[PDB]
């Protein structure tokens, strides 16, 4: 499992792989680990797949419940606080093996400069949260390789397409160095999922663009 | 005797509902349209219950606001327990009817409110919009065309009956609803729609310049 | 006086059922037939309780709906605890009688409903269908032929008594039921059958084209 | 009859509120200004609820002091749960309306209080200040310009309506408020402001030499 | 009628207060002086609440003894939780007001007690002593000069008002208090002082030979 | 009316107290002497509470027996918690006043009892014996010389006022008490003493041949 | 224990063996492990036999209870969620020794394309569920052998009978490689049980058809 | 830490050091371990500093609370009983490291002879208390050396000044033979604190007198 | 983590570093560990970052809640007691790894002499507190090196500027001798945070002044 998130001028992009394993045995080849929680937020959870799905569903329900009750969506700080509280509440179960690491990407509509409204938030094992200012973050078993690839490739990010390509390349590197991360499958045609958030909202990237990017990267490294 | 006390309680609830602003909910081609006379900008009588389920009320604000919160809490829990598509407007109307009946029978003062739960079809699906009206005592009725709430409802009901046309457009439906409600201006009006063309969440408010231009 | 209060409460309940639609449940060759006059398409006064046990009611909707839910909860729990074949209509009738008696005696307002619990034989088994009528005060009566509920039941009961015939086919039974209830069209009619020929679940609704053709 | 009890409770609450000092909350260019007739120096009828939310009340002291403490407890808990910028005056007004209605309906004696919740914009943000008035029965209203509480409010309201000027300075607004309240001295006045130009906390008391010089 | 019940309850409480001994609390140069008409040597109507906070009462002994115990328990807990210097007489007066309002509204019989809470400044500080008076219904008032409790307080208050002298000595203040309370000997008087000159605990009883010498 | 209920509850308690045997508790040189009219030998109206604290009562037996047991339970717990010498008759009298006031206010029938608590000095210490009288409504008073309870108390009170002599021996005090109580024999009397000369436990009963010889 | 499930054009089929053992001792030779929960759903449960029967009965009761109360059956997602909830709630007892792994086969009547309305859902130990898109799944001790056989034999599936034959052959391979799975008992005449779900509902396959298929497979492998 | 107490004709004196450590590291140089609980009783608590401060504060609060409620102060036996109950309530926490032993000094105003009204009470770990009849007591990590020094020096105690000098000498010996007790620091001018209780009440000894006594002792032992 | 605090004539200053690590891995480079709790108080929490943020937020909320309710802020002793209670309540979580050590700097506005109104309070693991009278204190993993550097540098503190310079130099030494404390990053431009409290209140020191001081110290040690 590996989920990367990175800012580009005017928005944020967030991508995730598709493999889920039980030990060394591959059990799922098309798992979706990036979820669009609200119109301007996307969360991705690494670790146990069941806990990831549970947290995603519960967090989306919580945000929608607050919005329906009060007639106004939470500020980004409120969403961060709710996610951090949910992470803190699972610490006892995480000690029992039901561990889940979330990574949150968003677009702050109330920010002053719209070009710098993208926000990346990372949570640690104790429930604390940190708003990353380096422009990229990653979670999962292959997070270190992905982050070290983004450190070198982040100078090339200029727009949404470049950010998506850099995210796909980072996921490819993580899969290259880690066995629990699934790389682009050219045989079955299964590719990493991605979500792009900008001023118009959050949209799922169609699989065609990701497929072309992955094929270009693969031919580049051959 | 219980009969005299119950009649006085019903009269109290009816008098409370009567001295209140009127609400109209009518089905049109795109879904359901809620039009209420609301001078206030912050206190709102029309809200979303769930993806395709909307709520309208007439009466004392705190009471139907409490009912709205309870219905939202029920709908969210039901959606999380089984699935989003397993929540229907019929279940919410039934819960509201049971709650209002219990409140009327057991509470010290009955709720002087009248509710309407509206439901539209899902995306890419055809189904006639459903409107349910719940009174103070818990009686539940299915209105196929339009619901009128609060105040003297007879003139607005007759005006709608004469002027209503099935499968009308949004502008035509708003004109009919406003004309029946007059028997108002852009301000002191709250207009909302359950739009069956939305992908997931059908509720949408029509306020400001869009309301001014459309009306 | 306590007796004055009890008589006033009984009169309140009697008037409550009096101003309500009528339901007729009658035994025919294939099992039990429930026929009610119900304009609403979503509110259902006839429902299943268990595999061979069906339920009908007349009165205030939310009250007998609550009774319906409680009876289903009791039946499913009892079946899971021992077996599906250990649940009978007699047990449900008795628990309804106790519940209704307690509500009538203790609750602030008595339930303005009358219930009918019907049971048919199991598959490949011969047994005369059983009908139990349960009143607002908890009184339970075993009716061998037919049960009439709600409204002015004297003319309907007399018409059924003059026109009833045992082992009548489904079409003849429906004709007799509609004739007795009129003293109606496809709409504003609710028709259901406990059909003893079904393998496990006997309850089946007859609505739409099938009801239009058969009637 | 229960309606007699309800009208007697309303009359008791109205009599209690009327025999009390008057409070005026009016919006001026820099925010919201609270002026109360308070001879005492220790008991306060004007207080801060949250960073941009202020509170005023008229009536029995201990009752609205209890409500003040409850509102502060609610606001701090809500701000800790989500964020400071998620607490608004509308939510506090709704909570106050709900609790006041519950007290009026269920408690042994109705609360003889009238509350005003005021909200100003955040730092570096433009927004018209909001004023909400909540009465003993739970009725909640939005006042766009000014709120008058306690005593004979008709002459004070008429004087304010005659002399009100939007976007007035602090000194002009205080002069208008004092003139309307008279129909007093430097002492026996409680003056406070929600100042929209403050970075985080808007509430600020104007007492002593500053009040002497400005008035 | 509920209003009749409230007026009868208030009349009972007022009658209970009237048929009682009189207590005077007056501020003098050294602090606060309490003088009460108490023939009993063991039952005391003047007591210490906290280091600089004293308590006086008039009415039924068991009731204000219970209030005294509750106030002491509150003050010690509040001082332990935060600090000794965080406890002030205003907090105790507010707690007494809320408690007495709750007792008056909810209890079967109202408390026939009239309370005074007095506070002096800390060591090496200058601050005018504060006196708060709490009535049977929970009303709270700030008395700047003196408090008179129990019995017919009009002549006593008039005599104190005419004879009051600010910054009077302990002997002169005691003489004035006894002379005003007459409208008594060394016995049948309870005399206590909150002395601002004491290091930590200000309360001190003046009984026996010392009281006879000063008197 | 609260006043109506209290006066028909006070006269009920007074009538219950009046039709009861009289008890006298008077101080003498050696301590305190209790003399009561009690024909029964097993049911006793005079008892020990603690080492130097004795208890006497007049009224309905089961009620003041319950109060006696409660006082003993309080005294033993208080002595265990801090020390035996921290228990005083004043605290027990205060507890009795609290309990009796609560019973009078809240219970369905007030206790028709009249209590007296007596305390003497410790061993090798001089101190005047203290007597506290607690009435049915919780009123507590301090008596310096003697207490008369139950029955028509005016003749006994006058006789004691005329004949009481301070520092009288046990024989003189017993003779005076019996003479005043008459206005009978060795039987139908209960006599007990709180003897200040005892080392730890002061209470001592005088019955049988000893009472025959002493009287 | 081994339960296989596979989709064919126009429906789904679910098959299960009959042997139940404790330790190395054979205790049951005719256990039925595949249940028809609803009109269009079938559930198999592997693990302890007692827990399997209990969960099957309780799941059927829950679904019928909801259908009776609301007058409308749950959608497929609702049924999946309820089964996953029971699986999650059994985790504490599963760690104690009463493990139960369910496999759900269904036919979605609300599906857009009737030819692809069959659905197979598998649940892991943590309660997470996954909708198989490869067309087949298996649970039990011999699940790996059955899946690896179906991987080769799934190209032959073109209709109901071919799918049934493939499922029976997969069960035969699972029994051939794993001693806890019972094969076709020709001496006693006990054969695996099967359920076929299509537009007309869920129907039990009669023992004669499975007997013929098993005999043909046995003669083929001889 | 070390807290000593000793009776002299007409009263009692009680002294305590100032050092507080966390292992071998010195963290506090001016800790006050001797408190005046009320006008005639002083209490000093050895062990954990936090627990000592908490118990001192709570005991003073309880004594003043009883005095205010009942209108008369507790007897000496009552105060001893309350302190013993407080000690007994801490046993479960004491087994976890929150250990604290108090030493109580008092002047019984209700005693017949004023010349022998001083009282010293020592408590053990199980809440038991004992009124010392040898005239001196000590608690703390260095209590053994202090007691063995007072056993020799107690013949010189004849008034308040002699008792104070003996107490300071005992604390000096305890600090000399034990590294957890702080001796008189002539560099920083920090000296042990003392409380003297007699018929006039309990008063704190001014630092000048204790400094003079400590300097005299140091010059005598040089 | 390392947080230093020191008094200067007329006020107090509190500084803290920016590094956050989990083991040997650097995860945060711009963490803020010093918060302005009230107008005249500032607290720094060392240890787990999540618990640090939680305690800071909760302590500020509690103080402001009391001020709003009673109309008057707590005295300094009250604030100290509330923080000590918070620390004591966290003993169970601290034994489970969620340790948090607070250090409180404040300005006693009720103090007699304004030139000595600065206050520094340190807490131990058992909830006990001590008002430092040496003029300086430090918490964190590098607290020993920081304290030993301030012990030598405190003779140069004469005003706010000198105190700030000494605090920055102490942080530099702590980061020099300890790998878990981050020094001034001249590459990324990340410098320690500081808060200065005087009679006018508590203000955050601008980054420019701290950057100048850090650069001066760096070139001095070159």
């Amino acid at each position: 499992t590996t989920i990367v998130a990175l800012k580009y001028p005017g928005g944020v992009v967030m991508a995730g792989d598709r493999r889920s394993t039980q030990g060394n045995m591959i059990s799922g080849r098309d798992v979706r680990k990036v979820y669009i929680t609200d119109d301007y937020t996307a969360t991705g959870i690494a670790g146990t797949a069941a806990v990831a799905v549970e947290f995603a569903r519960l967090y989306a329900v919580e945000l929608e419940h607050y919005e329906k009750l009060e007639g106004v969506p939470l500020t980004f700080a409120g969403k961060i606080n709710r996610l951090a509280i949910m992470v803190r509440g699972n610490l006892a179960a995480a000690m029992q093996g039901l561990l889940a690491l979330p990574l949150l990407a968003g677009y702050d509509i109330h920010a002053s400069d719209p070009q710098s409204a993208g926000r990346i938030v990372s949570f640690d094992a104790a429930g604390g949260w940190n708003i990353e200012e380096e422009g990229y973050q990653a979670v999962g078993s292959g997070s270190l390789f992905a982050k070290s690839s983004m450190k070198k490739l982040y100078s090339q990010v200029t727009d949404g397409d470049s950010g998506l390509r850099v995210a796909v390349e980072a996921l490819y590197d993580a899969a290259d160095d880690d066995s629990a991360t699934g790389g682009p499958d050219l045989v079955r045609g299964i590719f990493p999922t991605a979500v792009i958030i900008d001023a118009d909202g959050a949209v799922d990237v169609p699989e065609s663009r990701i497929a072309e990017l992955a094929r270009a990267i693969i031919e580049s490294r051959s | 005797s219980p009969e005299q006390a119950m009649r006085e309680r019903s009269e109290l609830a009816r008098k409370g509902i009567a001295r209140a602003k009127s609400v109209v909910a009518l089905a049109y081609a795109g879904g359901v349209l809620f039009v209420a006379e609301n001078p206030s900008r912050s206190l709102q009588k029309i809200s979303e219950l769930y993806d395709r389920v909307g709520f309208a009320a007439a009466g004392k604000f705190n009471e139907f606001d409490n009912l709205r919160r309870g219905g939202i809490q029920f709908a969210d829990t039901r959606g999380y327990a089984y699935d989003r598509r397993d929540v229907t407007g019929r279940q919410l109307a039934n819960v509201y009817a049971q709650t209002l009946g219990t409140i009327f029978t057991e509470q010290a003062k009955p709720y002087e409110v009248e509710l309407c739960v509206a439901e539209v079809a899902h995306y890419g699906e055809t189904k006639r919009p459903e409107l349910y009206r719940i009174t103070y005592d818990g009686s539940i009725a299915d209105e196929p065309h339009f619901v009128v709430m609060g105040g003297t409802t007879e003139p607005i009901a007759n005006a709608l009956k004469e002027s209503y046309a099935e499968n009308a457009s949004l502008t035509d439906a708003l004109r009919i609803a406003v004309a029946a409600l007059r028997a108002l201006g852009v301000a002191s009006l709250e207009v909302a729609v359950l739009d069956a063309n939305r992908p997931r969440r059908a509720f949408r408010r029509i306020t400001g310049s869009a309301l001014q231009a459309l009306l």
